[PDB]
């Protein structure tokens, strides 16, 4: 039954970017980091976060900042390891094989970038920064980690930004 | 003999000059080395394998 899972899914919030009353875009945090797509400006919603300073990351077009330590606890736990099936995401599950996401088609658009993606445990595993629709199917440029300890982004020929 | 062309003032004169115009491009040839050896880390960064 999809209704338990969507029900777990739904559990945990996620901090939107604002920008001028418009949300363009998601900022979470996991494992102690901020992170939110560089193509994708705005205030954060949360004030504390919005005054810390961030890097910008040429390649990888997002950015990345270190949490407080008093508020390090309240982070998302992630998963370098990807085993092959379907994931939760907050519009809805996320069918992946071979290496990569896809979601329904007309699932996602702009302002949608950045929302991370949960397995069964709640685990964030990946995060989305845009998609392109090729068909029944729309391939995600998400940006994913290894096993090692390494970020890989995934992105689809010529994908679209959101 | 007026002919003055190249002239070789020294071997000194030589030495600096290499060294001062060439030195530059031993640091040149490093830095392109070490773009391309750091663009492979990123490509097997992302996927080694």
């Amino acid at each position: 039954k999809r209704q338990r899972m969507v029900m777990k899914l739904e559990s945990d919030k996620t901090f939107p970017i604002m920008l001028e009353g418009k949300i363009n875009g998601y900022a979470c945090v996991v494992g102690g980091k901020l992170f939110r797509p560089m193509h994708v400006e705005g205030k954060i919603d949360n004030d504390v976060l919005a005054a810390l300073k961030t890097k910008k990351a040429s390649k990888y077009d997002l950015e990345y900042a270190d949490v407080p330590q008093n508020m390090r606890a309240d982070t998302f736990k992630y998963t370098h390891e990807k085993p092959q099936g379907y994931y939760s995401w907050h519009h809805g599950a996320v069918q992946y094989e071979n290496g990569r996401f896809t979601v329904p088609k007309g699932v996602g658009a702009k302002g949608d970038s950045g929302r991370p993606i949960l397995d069964n445990q709640g685990r964030v595993v990946a995060i989305v920064l845009g998609g392109v629709n090729e068909g029944s199917r729309t391939a995600l440029s998400v940006v994913m980690w290894n096993e090692k300890g390494v970020t890989v982004k995934y992105t689809p020929e010529n994908c679209e930004q959101w | 003999h007026a002919q003055t062309f190249t002239a070789a003032v020294s071997k000194t004169a030589w030495t600096w000059l290499t060294s001062l115009l060439g030195g530059s491009a031993v640091i040149i040839i490093i830095g392109l080395v070490l773009a391309t050896i750091v663009a492979m880390y990123v490509l097997t960064n992302q996927k080694h394998n």
